[PDB]
């Protein structure tokens, strides 16, 4: 439990570490006494307990702030059909269209994960690393959050060719087989690319277009809907909305992975 | 190692004291100014002998008298090309020492130590022409203050 | 009224001006010189100020603008150019 | 023998179509056999283009080629090479295969 | 929304309440009615604020040092203390006092055995706690137990808010000295909030509020209620609360 700890003698008072363990024991048992908190938003849960696509309501999407679009002065008129209206100097996104597009994109992610494809979560804004990493880990996928190197797809040999690759079974179990140099030097291309900030990742979208990689993205009021295969109308500048949508997609991918493993284990 | 009683007592007693100075900065700087050709000991002998005459004719600490003299004679600021500029301790000491050395060289003794010691004795008694030089420098600084 | 500049190649100040603080030694010297100008040289009145100078310059006689960087960094965000 | 751990000399280890097919399969996953067997290339434009520079005039070779399997797939590729025209044709073939 | 915690064996407690201390009607007053009352008041007080996200114990630890939200603190304190009280009187999660707790009482109370200490706690509750209050057996950082009493809603954790001295009446000069040293301890800290460290924890809690005993034991005879509480405690919880 807590090795390399030297308890104190009964005559002497508690030590700092003994006090820490005493307070930990208190916290895990009695600190939570008196009431149970209900109907309160805790940000971390948005990453760790995302809802299923079918359980999402318009109220839940509005609570996450998905509806809040860009300023009316920065409007991209090609996004007219996704807009419910304008309010307080900003455009409001139609959350029913958002719900439909999000369910469709979640089905796409679930199908791709169930087929064993490679899913890449690209988001390069400040505090998006946590959700991206968790989505990649629970979908058995991959993620980028520092910077998208241009040419990562169209120039894969000169960018990603040096990093190591791995053969795996139907159950995602390492086989530890030795790969030939030609096999190691092939391009490994994502089967699905999801972008949280498509406005700042035009290079990735264009590379996916050139390389025929279907792509999902959160299309804000100032973003181009036609640059992506499966747009999701929603707010991309709020971390809560981005994490909510990303958690939904990641849970869909996890469900697909679980279905794949269940079928392989029967 | 566990320090024994004497070692810890020594450590406490000493840490309760400051470190001694290696050298008196002012006296060392004056000596180096007297120095030529790397003959430090000759300069030290000359300076100590002059200070010894200063004591023998004044019977007060001659190191203190020398510093009173350098502090009072030396100009605080000087006009340069025309704006005044402040002077730090070493520059003031150098100017004062040069003024002292001229008046010393004006004296009669064949030994430079005797001339320097008697000049320092006269300065310690408030008798020197270098006060006029200091006054002129300060007057010029006052005249040209506007160009700071 | 508000004036909107065109899409510009850059947003940069030709000569950024920095607020260097005048040295304490210089102003103390100026005050001493004014003291000796009014009361007189080696006057009893302001002699105390001399002591300060004697300390302030004892060790040494005298004892940065990032506007262009931030402007270049932020210009693409704030210029308000039309979409494309 | 003193061979390094991995040699890479295909004749001493102890054309355009083949290299194009191999590099394309390595970089994009295209099938080499289809490229080598089914595709046919005809150079359309072949010229020399020059650039002035303070030290001197620099010459380069431009090639524009069209590839196709004659069954509904056609692609255009352009290649530049300062060294030789053959390398320009190679790059044009590469690009044309990429633009099918 | 702070909600009343669910209790084990809730149906049995509704039917009869805690055996040998409270009847069903009394247990309704002490827990089902009073805890709901306190939780609803805390929710009304703290809704739309940060404090809705924190548990009552973390609320009172946060709010102990600020004068103007004492009401919230009071509610939080009660909402904590009441539950603590309930947990030491629940029929079960016969439980016996542990060897470690007996050793600590013997060592902490100058060799006195546990039962005379129970009688001493009865005496303390009868004497100092005039009206509403809380009684605790608490351990300090020195592994020493002692008996603490709080007037109205007070907390054992933070000694500035112990509320162990009733200033409505007089105070002994020793109590005034204790108050002055306590205030000096508070003032010494360099923190802007003025917080101080106190590692005291409650091992035993008894509810001297009128909600607990008035319906079952009358205006008087509170010491009878305290004796009944102490005799028939749930010793599993009490033993767990101590750290070894
Ligand atoms: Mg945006």
């Amino acid at each position: 439990p807590y090795p390399n700890l030297i308890p104190s003698a009964n005559d002497k008072p508690y030590s700092s570490q003994e006090l820490f363990l005493r307070q930990l024991n208190h916290s895990m048992r009695t600190a939570k006494l008196g009431a149970t908190i209900s109907k309160v938003y805790y940000p971390h849960k948005d990453i760790f307990y995302p809802p299923l696509p079918e359980n999402i309501t318009v109220e839940s999407l509005m609570s996450a702030g998905v509806h809040l679009g860009q300023s009316t002065s920065l409007w991209r008129s090609s996004t007219q059909s996704y807009i419910y209206g304008e309010y307080k100097g900003i455009h409001i996104i139609d959350l029913n269209q958002t719900l439909s597009y999000l369910k469709r994109a979640a089905k796409v992610v679930e199908g791709v994960s169930e087929s064993g494809g490679i899913i890449l979560f690209l988001g390069t804004r400040q505090g998006q690393k946590r959700g991206l990493e968790e989505a990649a880990k629970k979908t058995h996928g991959y993620y980028v959050s520092t910077r998208w190197i241009p040419g990562t797809l169209t120039n894969s040999t000169e960018i990603s060719g040096i990093w190591e690759k791995q053969e795996i079974d139907s159950n995602d179990n390492p086989t530890e087989r030795a790969l030939s140099p030609n096999e190691t030097s092939k391009q490994v291309k994502p089967d699905l690319l999801v972008v949280l900030n498509p406005t700042e990742n035009r290079n990735a979208l264009l590379e996916a277009i050139k390389s025929r990689v279907p792509t999902i993205a959160i299309i804000d009021t100032d973003s181009e809907p036609s640059l992506v295969t499966y747009p999701i109308p929603g707010n991309d500048d709020s971390l809560r909305s981005v994490n909510f949508l990303l958690g939904v997609l990641a849970r869909a991918g996890q469900r697909g992975l679980q279905n794949r493993l269940a079928r392989n284990n029967e | 190692i566990k320090p024994t009683a004497e070692q810890l007592a020594q450590w406490e007693a000493l840490k309760s004291v400051p470190i001694p100075p290696r050298k008196n900065a002012t006296l060392d700087h004056i000596t180096n100014m007297i120095m030529r050709h790397g003959k430090k000991e000759k300069a030290q002998t000359i300076l100590s002998r002059a200070l010894y005459l200063v004591y023998c004719q004044t019977r007060q600490d001659p190191i203190q008298a020398l510093e009173k003299s350098l502090d009072e004679l030396a100009p605080l600021m000087m006009t340069k090309t025309v704006i005044p500029v402040p002077l730090n301790k070493r520059q003031r000491n150098r100017i004062a020492w040069n003024w002292i050395v001229q008046s010393a060289n004006q004296r009669v003794s064949s030994d430079f130590a005797v001339r320097l010691g008697e000049e320092l004795t006269a300065i310690a008694k408030g008798t020197s022409s270098a006060f006029e030089k200091r006054d002129q420098i300060h007057k010029t600084a006052i005249a040209h203050r506007a160009y700071i | 009224p508000v004036y909107r500049l065109p899409p510009l190649p850059r947003l940069k100040v030709k000569k950024p001006i920095i607020r260097q603080e005048a040295n304490k030694c210089l102003v103390l010297m100026s005050n001493l010189l004014q003291c000796w100008s009014s009361y007189g040289h080696m006057s009893p009145k302001c002699a105390g100020l001399v002591t300060e100078l004697k300390s302030c310059t004892s060790e040494s006689a005298l004892g940065k603008s990032n506007i262009n960087y931030h402007a270049a960094r932020l210009y693409d965000r704030i210029n308000g150019k039309p979409h494309d | 023998n003193i061979l390094p751990p991995g040699v890479s000399l295909p004749n001493d280890g102890g054309s355009k179509s083949a290299d194009v097919a191999a590099g394309l399969h390595k970089q994009t996953g295209v099938d080499p056999d289809y490229i080598t067997r089914k595709l046919t290339m005809k150079p359309l434009v072949m010229k020399r283009v020059s650039n002035q520079t303070g030290k001197g005039k620099i010459a380069s070779f431009y090639a524009l080629v069209v590839v196709g399997d004659k069954n509904g797939m056609v692609g255009l590729g352009e290649g530049k090479s300062r060294e030789e025209m053959s390398k320009a044709i190679f790059k044009a073939h590469w690009d044309a295969v990429r633009n099918l | 929304i702070h909600v009343v915690p669910k209790l084990p064996n809730s149906k049995a407690l509704l039917q009869n309440g805690v055996p040998n201390i409270l009847s069903s009607s009394g247990f309704k007053t002490v827990w089902f009615d009073y805890q709901r009352y306190l939780c609803d008041k805390l929710t009304l007080a703290t809704a739309g604020q940060s404090l809705e996200s924190y548990y009552p114990f973390h609320i009172l630890l946060k709010t102990a040092g600020n004068p103007l939200q004492s009401n919230i603190f009071n509610l939080a304190s009660s909402i904590h203390n009441n539950h603590l009280f309930v947990e030491n009187i629940l029929p079960s999660a016969k439980t016996e006092p542990s060897r470690l707790f007996l050793s600590k009482i013997k060592d902490s109370f100058n060799g006195s055995d546990w039962e005379v200490v129970k009688e001493e706690m009865i005496y303390r509750a009868e004497n100092e706690v005039l009206g509403q209050g809380w009684l605790f057996l608490v351990e300090n950082n020195e592994k020493k137990l002692f008996i603490l009493t709080s007037n109205n809603n007070g907390t054992p954790y933070y000694f500035p808010r112990n509320q162990s001295f009733d200033l409505n009446s007089a105070i002994s000069i020793d109590e005034f000295a204790t108050l002055k040293q306590m205030k000096e301890l508070i003032g010494k800290s360099t923190k802007l909030n003025g917080k101080v460290q106190d590692w005291t924890m409650p091992i035993i809690c008894v509810n001297l509020w009128d909600h607990a005993y008035l319906h079952d034991y009358g205006v008087g005879n509170r010491s009878k209620y305290v004796k009944n509480v102490l005799d028939n405690l749930n010793w599993s919880v009490v033993n767990n609360r101590i750290f070894s």
